[PDB]
């Protein structure tokens, strides 16, 4: 939407802000340009290290266009709601009703394994393992080790 | 060797006619082969100081294009002007080797420099291509050498030669400059 | 602002002619211009097609409109440079001269995919850089050379005699895939013509002139019968200086 | 304004400058590389001792060098200070004076005097330069100041 | 929270910026790594 | 008493680097050319505005060796440890995984298989795969890739 | 210029006070010296003071590390050798120059050996005098005294032991037969020297 013009992939951007402009030197507008100017440059405007895949995007061009067959251009909320109605009541074979990637909301544990550790620490272990518990069907006489 | 001064009319009129003295020492060497004449160790000696009268500054040059583990890139008019500075500052003895090699290592980059240099070199050694280039170009475009290519070629062979060389591309510290005690 | 604007599009005034509808397209086209451009900046290989030296952005005048040209430019040989990629990396062949890998898949099977791509890049660049958009006249130096061996007792008779034995040349040729070129054997001049997947290069001769006979070439705006036609045009816009610094240099 | 422009005009050569204004023009062997061209003003030289050193340059052969200290100034806020060990007495003279402009040191004369203690030891020598009312000092490190 | 549970079907992740650039095509590269041999250090006054 | 030969000539170890620190020259420069008295050499007409860099320090003042002083000079692998037995490890099981990219020179602007492969390793990782299926899946797909490519090649 | 910085017209360079009181220092060292020879203060090679050095102490055996002349010396063939002395010893009657020849051979090809391991270590010696040595600069680490500051450490340690009291003590030494020639009462084996 050009909001904004800048981005940066850099941690702590606030420290080397810091650490750059201190070893800048004079006051004069022309240095303050070309400083501030090439600290811009370098970081905040993308080049080299970016792509469209890697930046994070709730409209992502599907969304568009849904958006702008729901609300966009509806002179109150009501034709919106009934708008919205008729759209929801499309079956999954029409040709207007159009798929699209969804993001997936992260479990808690994300793996299975995980979901065994997490839910073993409200439980009791054994002291033997499940295959010797039962007795041998031969007889083991103790001794002392 | 008094450095002459800069005078009135019959100095300057003797640097206008002045000419090539490169070419001059080596016709003098040549010159012993006349049958008048033996071949003269002196007159070699001094075609050989006007030969490498430059020289160390090539050096200098060498340590910068690989002396260096990613000085920045070499061909942006930024980096390019502080290596053309310090070089014509080695010329003209205005600066010794060693400061204007310490200078032109902690010369102003980029903010976060080390942090955008892990988006493309992982060791941090970038590559020796864009600093021979600029190395080059300097020298060409400083006047440098009265003979265009010497340039290019001196500073090409004496990385060529070092290239075999155990540890190639470090140097102690203190021998590898302008220092009390140096190498033979 | 050049950066930004995609690859495709110019930049102009505004007219301000434009409905809401077609503005969002337009910015819907460049958002998906901005993707493919993300991917095409990763599928680069180490060999990549040459910048033209003149605007082709309407025809190249007197010989092609603006689809013909532009169905060679982006669409064969932009290919032909996808297959030599794709070929010459994995390969000992890896990051060399144009050369040295036209020159050492030379005369062989097993290679021939590497060879025939590699050899077809240099025919489309040498050809590209071949022709002078509003054509240039033959100079001097090079009007003798051609003289003293195809001229018999006329007026640069070498001109007309050379732009005829080159038709002839086409039309001898009969697959309509391929390449005539006007070469410098080092000795003398001569005409050749070179099947698809061949160049001046792997046979060492020292090309001049290059002329495109591929069908591909002629078919959109010429016709199928049109290779005549076709031939006395590139005349029109061919490059004889071009040749003639070659041929001197050559020479020494 | 820690790094002043200084002295920018061209309309001559730094050595048409140097010769018109300063005495150091007539010496230019006196002159290391770096200062050929650079100095316009007029240097005082002091000759502070000479003196005679034995060097044995071998079991037999034995030489008398002798051994100077000077210091070079000039009131306009530049000196400089050196030492030389050579044969002659010429010799000796004209290698420290080179020396002490191998070495020369500015001050800047806006504050007129240190304005805070230095206190600092050359070897085995403890110096205090602190703030008065007007000069005071030995002679000699009094006209050195 | 009891309900941004509407939000939730359209929310979005946050992007793989680590690998992403550890991924990214590098001039350094090399078909087997070494690692550095260890550097100078600085042993005192007498050792330099 | 026997000392080493040189001693009498030996540098100071801890400080013979002072001399030479380019922020000396600065300042000495600095307020000599102040004086109005002294033609400024072009290096400082230079440095002047683009003075050097403030937080590097030498090894000597400092003592440490971890401390990375150089911004420039710096060395250290980009690569954590397990990255490094990972892309180590699918080298050494193909050499023409890891030549590919670069085999005589690196070139930098083409993609590397060495790199595609590990990005579909953490691929097929977090899809529940576990490390060696992974692996040999991963090795898989660039061999019937190169299949492909020299099948065509011998057509 | 012409030449180093740290030289001279008239010799080495003097810096430190101490060589303008004693300047014989500037030009003088040993009976290898030349006038350029100053600044380094090693000498050519093959010559008084080339010897390069390590952590002080000056290296003088090279040869000695490539096993060309050493009393560890490398050898090149003794199965040879062995075989052919082996031969002649066992009888008169059959004679072997069977051996002879596969021997020769061997020793033809030692010789262009042993010019390659010679010519390597004047490799050694250059590269070791540029990268390694420093020139006899640095205090000797090979003699106990010149580490006298960790022996200290130690001598420290036995003394806080001994609630901070006897540096550099021992235990007092016995007797052959000390534990079973002393009869009860009397101290059998060596105590702590505070224990005394
Ligand atoms: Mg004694
Ligand atoms: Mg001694
Ligand atoms: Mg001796």
């Amino acid at each position: 939407l050009g909001w904004t013009d800048l981005f940066t992939t850099i941690p702590d951007m606030t420290y080397h802000i810091k650490e750059w402009f201190d070893t800048t030197e004079h006051m004069h507008n022309d240095a303050v340009a070309w400083q501030l100017g090439h600290l811009l440059e370098t970081c905040f405007k993308m080049k080299e290290s970016h792509s469209s895949a890697m930046e994070r995007a709730a409209i992502t061009p599907t969304r568009a266009r849904w958006v702008e067959d729901a609300f966009a251009d509806q002179p109150s909320v009501n034709d919106i709601m009934r708008t919205l109605t008729e759209i929801e009541q499309l079956p999954f074979q029409s040709t207007h009703n159009t798929s699209d990637e969804s993001h997936i909301t992260p479990y808690t544990l994300g793996s299975v394994a995980a979901g065994v550790q997490r839910l073993g620490e409200h439980r009791l272990r054994y002291t033997l393992s499940p295959w010797d518990i039962t007795p041998p069907e031969d007889s083991v006489v103790l001794k002392h080790t | 060797d008094i450095p002459k001064n800069l005078e009135g009319e019959r100095s300057r009129r003797d640097l206008a006619s002045r000419g090539d003295t490169e070419f001059q020492a080596l016709v003098e060497f040549i010159e012993g082969a006349s049958y008048d004449q033996l071949i003269s160790g002196r007159r070699f000696k001094k075609v050989y100081d006007v030969l490498s009268e430059n020289d160390d500054m090539f050096i200098w040059l060498c340590h910068t294009a690989m002396s260096v583990l990613n000085p920045g890139d070499m061909r942006s008019r930024l980096i390019y002007n502080h290596l053309r500075i310090l070089a014509e500052s080695v010329a003209s003895g205005e600066m010794t080797q060693r400061t204007a090699f310490r200078f032109f290592e902690s010369a102003v980059r980029s903010p976060a420099y080390r942090e955008i240099a892990k988006r493309q070199l992982e060791g941090g050694a970038a590559t020796r291509l864009a600093g021979i280039s600029a190395a080059a170009d300097v020298m060409r475009r400083m006047g440098l050498t009265r003979r265009p290519m010497s340039s290019y070629f001196e500073l090409y062979q004496r990385i060529v030669e070092r290239s075999e060389a155990m540890t190639p591309w470090g140097f102690p510290p203190l021998f590898q400059f302008e220092e009390r005690l140096s190498l033979e | 602002y050049h950066a930004y604007v995609p690859k495709g599009a110019s930049v102009q005034m505004g007219e301000t002619f434009m409905p809401s509808n077609i503005a969002t397209a337009v910015f819907r086209e460049t958002e998906a211009a901005a993707a493919r451009a993300d991917k095409t900046k990763e599928e680069t290989g180490f060999f990549s097609q040459p910048r033209l030296n003149y605007p082709v952005s309407s025809g190249i005048p007197a010989l092609f409109s603006k689809d013909q040209f532009d169905m060679q430019y982006s669409l064969f040989h932009r290919d032909v440079v996808e297959t030599l990629n794709r070929h010459t990396l994995g390969t000992p062949l890896e990051g060399h001269n144009l050369e040295t890998v036209i020159r050492k898949t030379s005369f062989d099977a097993t290679q021939a995919v590497a060879h025939t791509a590699a050899s077809e890049h240099f025919n489309y660049c040498f050809f590209y850089k071949s022709l002078r958009p509003w054509g240039t006249a033959p100079p001097p130096r090079l009007r003798e050379a051609l003289q003293l061996q195809y001229g018999t007792n006329g007026s640069a008779d070498a001109m007309d005699e050379v732009r005829r034995i080159v038709w002839v040349t086409a039309a001898s040729h009969q697959e309509r895939c391929g390449w005539v070129y006007l070469v410098w054997s080092g000795v003398h001049f001569d005409v050749v013509e070179f099947p698809h997947g061949s160049c001046p290069i792997a046979s060492d001769l020292i090309p001049l002139l290059a002329l495109n006979v591929h069908e591909s070439a002629y078919i959109l705006d010429y016709g199928t019968s049109g290779l005549k036609q076709y031939v006395e045009n590139y005349f029109k816009a061919c490059n004889w200086p071009l040749a003639e610094r070659y041929y001197l240099m050559a020479i020494g | 304004d820690l790094y002043p422009e200084g002295f920018q005009w061209k309309h001559k050569l730094n050595t048409e400058y140097n010769q018109w204004r300063s005495n150091t023009w007539l010496t230019p062997d006196l002159i290391p590389k770096e200062h050929r061209g650079r100095f316009l003003c007029n240097f005082q030289l002091n000759i502070v001792a000479y003196d005679m050193r034995v060097v044995k340059f071998s079991p037999k052969d034995h030489r008398q060098w002798i051994y100077c200290v000077l210091y070079v100034g000039s009131g306009k806020g530049i000196a400089g200070w050196g030492r030389a060990v050579a044969p002659s007495t010429q010799e000796a003279k004209k290698e420290a004076i080179r020396e002490a402009f191998s070495n020369i040191i500015a001050v800047d004369l806006e504050q007129e005097g240190p304005m805070y203690p230095v206190r600092v030891n050359a070897d085995g020598v403890r110096v205090l330069l602190y703030p008065a009312r007007r000069i005071v000092a030995n002679f000699r490190v009094a006209d050195i100041l | 929270s009891i309900y941004a549970h509407a939000l939730s079907q359209f929310a979005v992740c946050r992007q793989p910026w680590n690998e992403y650039i550890g991924l990214l095509t590098k001039q350094d590269s090399t078909p087997y790594h070494t690692e550095p041999q260890e550097k100078p250090a600085y042993r005192g006054r007498k050792q330099g | 008493y026997k000392m080493p030969k040189n001693m009498g000539v030996a540098p100071r170890f801890d400080t013979w680097n002072e001399k030479y620190e380019p922020w000396e020259h600065m300042k000495r420069m600095g307020r000599l050319v102040g004086t109005g008295f002294y033609i400024p050499p072009e290096w400082y007409n230079h440095f002047r505005m683009f003075p050097p860099i403030n937080h590097n320090f030498q090894q000597e003042k400092t003592l440490n060796p971890h401390n990375a002083s150089e911004p420039t000079q710096d060395d250290t692998s980009t690569l954590s440890p397990e990255r490094v037995a990972l892309r180590d490890e699918l080298a050494r099981k193909s050499r023409l995984v890891a030549s590919e990219g670069m085999r005589y020179y690196n070139i930098f602007w083409v993609r590397k298989p060495l790199d595609t492969m590990e990005k579909e390793y953490y691929e097929l990782k977090r899809r529940g795969v576990d490390h060696g299926e992974a692996i040999r899946k991963v090795l898989q797909g660039f061999y019937s890739g190169l299949a492909v490519k020299k099948r065509v090649a011998a057509i | 210029r012409q030449h180093d910085s740290g030289v001279n017209q008239y010799g080495l360079k003097p810096t430190n006070a101490y060589d303008y009181i004693n300047p014989t220092n500037l030009i003088n060292f040993g009976r290898g010296t030349t006038f350029d020879n100053l600044g380094v203060r090693r000498a050519g090679r093959g010559e008084i003071d080339s010897s390069p050095s390590h952590s002080g102490s000056p290296v003088f055996t090279q040869a000695k590390l490539i096993g060309l002349s050493g009393e560890e010396q490398l050898t090149m063939c003794q199965s040879e050798t062995m075989a052919l002395r082996l031969c002649m010893a066992k009888a008169g009657k059959e004679t072997c120059e069977r051996e002879s020849r596969a021997l020769d051979s061997c020793l033809g090809r030692v010789g262009h050996l042993r010019r390659a391991m010679s010519e390597a270590c004047w490799e050694f010696n250059d590269w070791f005098i540029q990268n390694v040595s420093d020139n006899h600069t640095k205090p000797f680490q090979h003699r106990p005294h010149d580490w006298r500051h960790f022996y200290a450490q130690e001598k420290l340690v036995r003394e806080r032991q001994q609630n901070g009291h006897a540096y550099g003590r021992r235990p007092k030494q016995f007797s052959f037969g000390a534990r079973y020639v002393k009869t009860d009462g009397y101290g059998k084996r060596p105590r702590l020297p505070y224990n005394k």
